[PDB]
RNA sequence: CCGACUUACCAACCCGAUGCAAACUGCGAAUACCGGAGAAUGUUAUCACGGGAGACACACGGCGGGUGCUAACGUCCGUC
RNA sequence: UCCUCCUAAAGAGUAACGGAGGAGCACGAAGGUUGGCUAAUCCUGGUCGGACAUCAGGAGGUUAGUGCAAUGGCAUAAGCCAGCUUGACUGCGAGCGUGACGGCGCGAGCAGGUGCGAAAGCAGGUCAUAGUGAUCCGGUGGUUCUGAAUGGAAGGGCCAUC
RNA sequence: UGCCUGGCGGCCGUAGCGCGGUGGUCCCACCUGACCCCAUGCCGAACUCAGAAGUGAAACGCCGUAGCGCCGAUGGUAGUGUGGGGUCUCCCCAUGCGAGAGUAGGGAACUGCCAGGCAA
RNA sequence: CGCGGGGUGGAGCAGCCUGGUAGCUCGUCGGGCUCAUAACCCGAAGGUCGUCGGUUCAAAUCCGGCCCCCGCAACCA
RNA sequence: GGGGCUGAUUCUGGAUUCGACGGGAUUUGCGAAACCCAAGGUGCAUGCCGAGGGGCGGUUGGCCUCGUAAAAAGCCGCAAAAAAUAGUCGC
C-alpha cells in the first residue's frame, strides 16, 4: 500500500555567490519564498528568481524579519 | 491604532519605488499642518523638503493644514524641485487616500510644471 | 460615519399624562402621549 | 444633546471631584451603545429577521441593518455567512437622545420592574444591559407587531475601571437594585 | 469530469474563435468577454458556440 | 507495560545505536542505577526488572523510571520470504546508550537498594552499575 | 411495506378492541436485525408498573453478530415510547383480569420502529367454538340463499 | 440519606525538572558541491565534432543506510 | 500514469513487493487591477441563548486561512472584503533550468492592442508544486497555399480546432 | 552647534517587552465642528473635510528599571575530514575543522539626512 | 453522427389536424351504502396543451426554434 | 491462512424514535437552601459541660431534651410486606 512516490523536480540553487550570469538565467528554483528579490532579480510565477540583467549574484539577509535576499550587482 | 495601521499600507508603495530605483514623492498629513518632501533613491538623504511647519512659508497662508495650505506648499516645493532639474518622480500615497488634501497638494506640483 | 442603513426616524413631541412633560426629538411615528413618567415610576416607596 | 449638556457641566465636575481627575480627558465619557437583536431563528425564513429589522426600524436615520454569521454552528442549524441577527452601532450625537428614550421613559414602561443589574460588565468599565421584550420603546404601538423580541444593548464608555463607569451610570439615573 | 469545453467565437465576422471551458449545469448563461481578435487587431465581444 | 499512546508513525526505521547518553545522572530520587552497557531495553524487560527491584522493598519508596521504549520494532512472521513490505508491531525497545540512569529510587536505605538494583540487573540484559546522587 | 412479523394468531385468541401506534425504543444491535435478522413477535404482552410499558414477547436475535464485551440477549423487555395521554388511561382499563396490551404487528415509520399495539381482551374457549361456527355460518348462509336462484 | 472528615489514587490547565523522534527544528558543523584569483606540475589531462565499438547479469571489502533478526559468501541504493 | 514528505548520507539526483499520503478536477470567477481590512481559541457581561448563535470588552497571536494531499511559503499578505474590468489577449521573445530524446518550465523586454489606478505600475490566469497521453486516422471552421490539358471544383497543405 | 519634535532610512531583538517618572512653549496626539469635498454591506469611530477652545488623560517620545526576552565567551564536549589500529553491530590513536547547549558575562540600542521650536 | 415521432390535470390517454368555443378515466375527497365494512352507485377536483417566438381575424392547434423522452443505423484514434 | 463483497433505505453529508424516560435551559409561584438585613414582634435566653433519646438497641458527629440530671422526636435491622401482581389451557 506504499511505493507510490513522485519524481524529483530538480529544485535548489543554480548559481552561487560571486558568479556572473546573463539576463534570463535562472538563479534559484524554489517552492516557497525562502529567497526574495534584492536588486535586478525578479520573481516568477512559481517563485523562480530569474536574472533581470547582467552582473554577479549576491546572497544577503536584510529586513526586520531578516529574510534572505538575492541581489545582482551589475559588474 | 490609526498611525501604524496606515503605515503598513504605505509600505507596499515604498517597496516599488526603491526596487525600481525611482525617486519618490512623499507626503505627510496633520490636522493642523501639511508635509511634502522629495526623497532621493538612496533612502536616507532627502533633497527637497518644503512644508507648512516652516515659519517662512506658513506666514503667507491663513490656516496651515487644509486644501489651500496643501496647494500652497505643493507649488512651493515643486519650484525648488525644477531648480535641481528634477523631472522623474512618483507620488507616494504615504497611506493616505488619494482624494482630497493630499491629492490637491499633488495637483499644485502638477500646476507648477512637474509631471509624475 | 456611514450613510443610509440605520433604523429610521420620525420626529414627534411627547408628554406623560401625570403632570410630567418629556418633549424631545424621537423616532416613534406620528405622535404619542406617554402614560407613566419616571417621577411616578415606583422605585421609592 | 439634552443630557450631554447635563454631562458636560454637572457630571464632569462631579467626576473630577470624585476620582480626583487632574486631566480634563481623564474623566470617562459615554460614546457608544450597541443595540443588537439576535433573533436567530431566521435560518429558514427571511421574514423572521426582515420583520425583526422592521421591528428594529425606529432608532437612527434610515433603512434597517442586519448582521452575518460569525462562523458555522451545527447546534443552532447555521452555516458560514448567514443573516442571523440585526445590530446597531450608535456613537456620536444621535445616540444621546436615545438614552432619554431608554433610561427615562422606557423604564416606567417595563413590565414588572424590580431593578437593573449592577454586575453586568465587560471588565474594562463598560456595562451590558438586556431587555426581555421590545414594548418598552414608545415606537411600537403593539398593534401591527407579532413578536416579543428582546435585544441586548451594551454601552461601551471610555472607562478604565468598572466602578468608574458605574459612577457615570449613577450620574445618569441607573436604577441599581 | 463535468466542466466541458466550448467554442468562444467573436462577435465580428472573422472565423477566429477561442476555446475554453464553462459549466453548462452550474451556469446556464453564456460568456461575453471582450477578448482580443488578432485578425481585426482590436477588441470585440465573444459569444459561445458548440 | 510501557507503551506510547497515539504514535505519530506506526513503523519506523532501524537506526543506529551510536553515541553516549543524554541523561546525565541522579536527578529525581536519591539513588540510581546507571546503565553501562550499550544495547536496547524492551518493555517486558523493564517490568520484569521492575518487579524484582520492587520485591526487596515490597512497597517502599518510589522508583523513578527514567527510560521509556517509545520505539516499535517490526518482526516478520515465521516462514515467509523476504520483502513484501514491512512487518507489523511486536514489541517496543528503548535505545539505551552507555551512561544512562535507568531507575531512581528514594526513601530507602542505600544498603537495601544495592541488592534491589542488582536483582533488577540480573533480569536486565545490559550491564549496569549502582550510582549515588550526584554532587553540585 | 416495511412490516415485520405479526401476531396473526392473537386475533384467534384475543378480540382486541382499541389500537395504538406507539413507538419502541431499542438498542443498536436491534435496529440492524429489525429490517432483516429474524425478529419474532409471538406471545407479545406488557408488564406495566408506573410508565414502564414493555414489549415482552419479542424474540429478535442478531443475525450478523455485533455483540462485544457486555452481554446482549435476544429476548428483552424493550421500552415503549408511549404518549402521556395513552399512559394514564392504562392505570384503568387494563387491570381487569383478562385485559392486556398486545402487539399485532411490527413495522417502520421512515426508519423508526413504530409498533402497532392494541388492548386485548382474551377469548375463553367456550366462545371460541361460536366464532369458528359463526365464520362457517356466514359462508353457508349465502349458499342457502343462492339456491333460490340456483 | 444526612454527609462531615479522609483517601491509595484516576485527572486537564499553569510552572519546574527529565528523556525520545526519518517523516519535530527556535541551533549547527566536518567534509561534499559551485564560482572567482594565483603559482607549481601534468607527452591536452578539457571541450566540441566525425568514424567504429562493446556494454546495460556484476561481485566482495571499506563507509553511509533501507530491508532482513544492525542473521546470512542475504537483498536494495549511495560512496571509494 | 502523475504529484507531496521521508528513505536520500546538508549541490542536484539516487532503488526495493521500503515507510506515509493525494490526483484523472474545480473557478468565469475562486481572474486582473485599484482601494480597504486583518485570524485561531478563550474567558468578561448581556432577551430568548445554555457548553455551541447575535453584540460589546480584553487576552492572544496567525496554533487561522489559502477550492483539495503534504511540503515550502504568504499581513508588503499569496488571507479576507468592496470597486471596475476581461491580460484566462495576439505576434514574438534575448537568455536560462530540465531530460537519452520526444518533451516541460521560467523569462525581462519589443510590437500590436485592452483593462484597472491620478500616477509610477500590474495583468499574455488561479500562492507554487498533480488535475493527464505521442503519432497515425478522420470530423469542423478559416485560408486559393496548391489544385494535375485549361477553367473551376474535388482532394490535400497551412492556421484555428475536435 | 546644543537641547527637542516631526518626516524619511541604514541595521535590524545588545535593536524586543513588562514596570516606574517624564513633556505641550514649537511640534505631535487627543479634540472642536461638519449641509457642503468625500468616506461607507451601519452611527462624521476609523475613513473625509473645516477649525484649532481645551488636555498631555491616551498615544508617542525620553529617562530609570535586566523584572524577562535577547546576544555571548575562554575551555570542555559531541560530531566529522584524512591516515592507521582493535574485543571492526561500536570505538581508539594520529592529525584537521570544531559545535550545539550551558557557564563567566554583555546588554534595556546605535547611526545618516531634512525641516520648525527654544538656548546659543 | 443526424434520421423517426411524441411531450398536455397527480396519473395514464384524446380533442389540435380537416384552426378559434382542453376533456376522459386511474389515484383522490364529497356523498349515498351498511348487525359492520364492501360490492356497487353517483357528486366534485384538477394542466391554458414540454418551452419560447412567429404566422394567422383567430395558436392547445399551424409554422419556426429550443429542451426532454427515446428509437435508429452509424461507431477504424 | 490471504483476497474480494456486505455491514441500519438513500447505497456520498443536513436523523426531525409524533411520545413518559435521562439531560439542560427558559418563562412562571416563591420558599435560611432557591437568602441575607436586629429590624416588626421581642427579656431574660444561647453555646459548650452534664444529658437521655419512639416498641427494642442505636442514631444526624450532631437532636424534640435536661439549670446539673431521666424523660420527650425524624431515622436504621426488628415488625401490619404483598402475591395467580398479561392472557389462555388443566388434575
Amino acid at each position: 500500500r506504499n511505493g507510490r512516490d513522485s519524481e524529483a523536480k530538480r529544485l535548489g540553487v543554480k548559481r552561487f555567490g560571486g558568479e556572473s550570469v546573463l539576463a534570463g538565467s535562472i538563479i534559484v528554483r524554489q517552492r516557497g519564498t525562502k529567497f526574495h528579490a534584492g536588486a535586478n532579480v525578479g520573481c516568477g510565477r512559481d517563485h523562480t528568481l530569474f536574472a533581470k540583467a547582467d552582473g554577479k549574484v549576491k546572497f544577503e539577509v536584510k529586513g526586520p524579519k531578516n529574510r534572505k535576499f538575492i541581489s545582482i550587482e551589475a559588474e | 491604532d490609526k498611525k501604524s495601521a496606515r503605515i503598513r499600507r504605505a509600505t507596499r508603495a515604498r517597496r516599488k519605488l526603491q526596487e525600481l530605483g525611482a525617486t519618490r514623492l512623499v507626503v505627510h498629513r496633520t490636522p493642523r499642518h501639511i508635509y511634502a518632501q522629495v526623497i532621493a533613491p538612496n533612502g536616507s538623504e532627502v533633497l527637497v523638503a518644503a512644508s507648512t511647519v516652516e515659519k517662512a512659508i506658513a506666514e503667507q497662508l491663513k490656516y496651515t493644514g487644509n486644501k489651500d495650505a496643501a496647494a500652497a506648499v505643493g507649488k512651493a516645493v515643486a519650484e525648488r524641485a525644477l531648480e535641481k532639474g528634477i523631472k522623474d518622480v512618483s507620488f507616494d500615497r504615504s497611506g493616505f487616500q488619494y482624494h482630497g488634501r493630499v491629492q490637491a497638494l499633488a495637483d499644485a506640483a502638477r500646476e507648477a510644471g512637474l509631471q509624475f | 460615519m456611514k450613510k443610509d442603513i440605520h433604523p429610521k426616524y420620525e420626529e414627534i413631541t411627547a408628554s406623560c399624562s401625570c403632570g410630567n412633560v418629556m418633549k424631545i426629538r424621537s423616532t416613534v411615528g406620528h405622535d404619542l402621549n406617554l402614560d407613566v413618567c419616571s417621577k411616578c415610576h415606583p422605585f421609592f416607596t | 444633546a439634552k443630557l450631554h449638556d447635563y454631562y458636560k457641566d454637572e457630571v464632569v465636575k462631579k467626576l473630577m471631584t470624585e476620582f480626583n481627575y487632574n486631566s480634563v480627558m481623564q474623566v470617562p465619557r459615554v460614546e457608544k451603545i450597541t443595540l443588537n437583536m439576535g433573533v436567530g431563528e431566521a435560518i429558514a425564513d427571511k421574514k423572521l429577521l426582515d420583520n425583526a429589522a422592521a421591528d428594529l426600524a425606529a432608532i437612527s436615520g434610515q433603512k434597517p441593518l442586519i448582521t452575518k454569521a460569525r462562523k458555522s454552528v451545527a447546534g443552532f442549524k447555521i452555516r458560514q455567512g448567514y443573516p442571523i441577527g440585526c445590530k446597531v452601532t450608535l456613537r456620536g450625537e444621535r445616540m444621546w437622545e436615545f438614552f432619554e428614550r431608554l433610561i427615562t421613559i422606557a423604564v416606567p414602561r417595563i413590565r414588572d420592574f424590580r431593578g437593573l443589574s449592577a454586575k453586568s460588565f465587560d471588565g474594562r468599565g463598560n456595562y451590558s444591559m438586556g431587555v426581555r421584550e421590545q414594548i418598552i420603546f414608545p415606537e411600537i404601538d403593539y398593534d401591527k407587531v407579532d413578536r416579543v423580541r428582546g435585544l441586548d444593548i451594551t454601552i461601551t464608555t471610555t472607562a478604565k475601571s468598572d466602578e468608574e463607569g458605574r459612577a457615570l451610570l449613577a450620574a445618569f439615573d441607573f436604577p441599581f437594585r | 469530469g463535468i466542466r466541458e469545453k466550448i467554442k468562444l467565437v467573436s462577435s465580428a465576422g472573422t472565423g477566429h474563435f477561442y476555446t475554453t471551458t464553462k459549466n453548462k449545469r452550474t451556469k446556464p448563461e453564456k460568456l461575453e468577454l471582450k477578448k482580443f481578435d488578432p485578425v481585426v487587431r482590436q477588441h470585440v465581444i465573444y459569444k459561445e458556440a458548440k | 507495560m510501557l507503551q506510547p499512546k497515539r504514535t505519530k508513525f506506526r513503523k519506523m526505521h532501524k537506526g543506529r545505536n551510536r553515541g553516549l547518553a543524554q541523561g546525565t545522572d541522579v536527578s529525581f530520587g536519591s539513588f540510581g542505577l546507571k546503565a553501562v552497557g550499550r544495547g536496547r531495553l524492551t518493555a517486558r524487560q523493564i517490568e520484569a526488572a521492575r518487579r524484582a527491584m520492587t520485591r526487596a522493598v515490597k512497597r517502599q519508596g518510589k522508583i523513578w523510571i527514567r527510560v521509556f521504549p517509545d520505539k516499535p520494532i517490526t518482526e516478520k512472521p515465521l516462514a515467509v520470504r523476504m520483502g513484501k513490505g514491512k512487518g507489523n508491531v511486536e514489541y517496543w525497545v528503548a535505545l539505551i546508550q552507555p551512561g544512562k540512569v535507568l531507575y531512581e529510587m528514594d526513601g530507602v536505605p542505600e544498603e537495601l537498594a544495592r541488592e534491589a538494583f542488582k536483582l533488577a540487573a540480573a533480569k536486565l540484559p545490559i550491564k549496569t552499575t549502582f550510582v549515588t546522587k550526584t554532587v553540585m | 411495506s416495511a412490516t415485520i412479523a405479526l401476531n396473526k394468531r392473537a386475533r384467534h385468541e384475543y378480540f382486541i378492541e382499541e389500537e395504538f401506534e406507539a413507538g419502541l425504543a431499542l438498542q443498536g444491535w436491534e435496529v440492524k436485525s429489525l429490517r432483516a435478522g429474524k425478529a419474532n413477535i409471538s406471545d407479545s404482552y406488557v408488564l406495566l408498573r408506573d410508565g414502564e410499558a414493555f414489549l415482552f414477547g419479542a424474540n429478535i436475535t442478531p443475525m450478523a453478530v455485533a455483540s462485544t464485551h457486555v452481554v446482549c440477549d435476544p429476548t428483552r423487555t424493550r421500552k415503549l415510547l408511549l404518549n402521556q395521554r395513552e399512559l394514564d388511561s392504562l392505570y384503568g382499563r387494563v387491570n381487569r383480569e383478562g385485559y392486556t396490551v398486545v402487539a399485532l404487528s411490527l413495522y417502520w415509520k421512515n426508519a423508526w420502529c413504530k409498533v402497532k399495539i392494541g388492548v386485548a381482551k382474551g377469548k375463553k374457549q367456550h366462545d371460541k367454538r361460536s366464532d369458528i361456527k359463526e365464520r362457517e355460518w356466514q359462508v353457508d348462509k349465502a349458499r342457502i340463499m343462492k339456491n333460490a336462484h340456483r
